[PDB]
Order: C-alpha cells, then structure tokens, then sequence
C-alpha cells in the first residue's frame, strides 16, 4: 500500500492521528513481595 | 518527464494550481478544483 500522514496540512490528503490514550494509564507495582537485605561474615562469597 | 521531484502542494494551493495525483486503481485523477481567487472568501472553491 502507501504511507498514511498524520496531522494534514492545508489541502489534499487525508490523514490519522496517532492513538490517544490516556484513561487506561495505570501503575504495576507488586506491593505484595517481601525481601530481605543484609550483610555478615560468610565463608565464600564475593567481598 | 521529471522523476525524482516532488511538487510543493502548499504553494501551489497559495498560488491557485490545480494538481494531480495517483488514484487507488492506478489511474491519474485531478484531486483538488480551485479558481482564480487570491481571497479565501468561499469564492476559491469552483462549486459555488
């Protein structure tokens, strides 16, 4: 087929503008995992 | 006649040229109609 514009100028062609969605944003957080951090003497391991 | 050129369709709009471009089926088709108006005053269009 042929390219298809977006935002058309002053005459001709047609065009589509490029998808807008914005209510359907959302954030994905786990807030559920539980980690542990530490530090100790250990007979092998990278210092 | 002259490959690798490109008109410019927003002068010719500004000066009131008539272009052509390439239809669907393959065939040369007049894609705009405009008239000797320098005005924007609904006169440029040829339908009124």
């Amino acid at each position: 087929q042929y390219s298809i514009q977006q935002s058309l100028g002053n005459a001709s062609g047609v065009a589509v503008s490029p998808i807008n969605a914005d209510a359907t944003l959302s954030t994905g957080v786990a807030l559920n995992s539980s980690l542990w951090a530490g530090i100790g003497v250990f007979a092998r391991g990278k210092p | 006649l002259y490959p690798e050129d490109t008109p410019d369709e927003e002068a010719m709009v500004k000066g009131r040229l008539n272009k052509v471009s390439v239809g669907t089926s393959g065939q040369m088709i007049i894609d705009d109609a405009l008239t000797c108006c320098t005005q924007d005053n609904y006169l440029h269009f040829q339908h009124v």
